[PDB]
């Protein structure tokens, strides 16, 4: 129990870190993709319309 | 470099963490490719000289 204790949180650490390191990128690339929809919708409203 | 430089026994800890140098060198790949390309957007916009 104890010994198992001590490995498994250093994996549980080093999990966290991977999906906090996911979720950073994909917010900060949401943000990007978004720039991009709205500039989409500009042309649409202004070229289209 | 930055965390284990020259050092044999510091990298092969640092194996144990799997992709994240490969992760960041990516991001960093990224900005500089982005860099050039704002550039070009700028200046470049005729084809003539």
């Amino acid at each position: 129990p104890p010994e198992a204790e001590v490995q498994i949180d250093r994996l549980i650490t080093g999990r966290l870190q991977s999906l906090q390191t996911y979720v950073t990128q994909q917010l900060i690339r949401a943000a990007e993709i978004r720039a991009s929809a709205n500039l989409a919708a500009t042309k649409m409203s202004e070229c289209v319309l | 470099m930055y965390i284990c430089g020259d050092s044999t026994e510091c990298s092969n800890l640092l194996l144990q963490y799997g992709s994240f140098c490969t992760q960041l060198n990516r991001a960093l790949t990224g900005i500089a490719v982005e860099q050039d390309k704002n550039t070009q957007e700028v200046f470049a916009q005729v084809k003539q000289i």
